[PDB]
């Protein structure tokens, strides 16, 4: 008996992709792209902060400009998905058999 | 068929300490 | 204050500042080893 049809006036949408970058996050974390990490054993984050200066007048006891170089240590992490297929589909996505 | 390697001399200057007095972390690299 | 931001799309990249000058040749002067590094330098550029 069975007859099936599909409406036009809605979708139902699947699982919705969600960007990254569209979220609040996003500000927090200016994010760059190693071509490669993991083949890096450590690595360092290098720059510099002077420190601010307030003119005084008087006679001068003490004072100098100043330089800080602050290094800090990327953490290493990664993000694991699982992923499967039969042998059913395979052959489909295959080709010709012998 | 002889292979010539060119010399590699690693050395790290810090010249603007000189033009100014500079408090850098021991671990990282100037 | 508002509702519709605006977002920045393509993440920042890299670049290759410095590395070891490493090197060889097949015996053509003596100086053409010379010459070969600004050639693998001007690569990178």
């Amino acid at each position: 008996d069975v007859e099936f049809d599909a409406l036009l006036g809605s979708y139902c949408n699947t699982l919705s992709l969600v960007r990254f970058l569209e979220l609040g996050l996003s500000v927090a974390c200016v994010c760059t792209k190693f071509p490669e990490l993991a083949y890096m054993n450590e690595g360092r984050v290098q720059f510099e902060v002077h420190q601010p200066l307030i003119a005084r007048d008087g006679p001068h006891p003490v004072e100098q400009p100043v330089h800080n170089y602050m290094t800090k240590v990327i953490d290493r992490r990664a993000l694991n998905a699982a992923f499967s297929l039969a042998t059913e589909a395979i052959a489909l996505l295959t080709g010709e058999a012998l | 068929g002889s292979i010539l390697s060119t010399i590699e001399v690693a050395s790290h200057r810090r010249l603007f300490d000189f033009f100014a007095r500079v408090r850098s972390d021991e671990n990282s690299l100037y | 204050e508002d509702t519709e931001a605006d977002v920045p799309v393509t993440y920042g990249e890299m670049v290759l500042n410095g590395a070891n000058l490493v090197t060889a040749l097949v015996m053509r002067s003596l100086d053409d080893v010379g010459r070969h590094l600004l050639e693998m330098q001007e690569e990178q550029l």
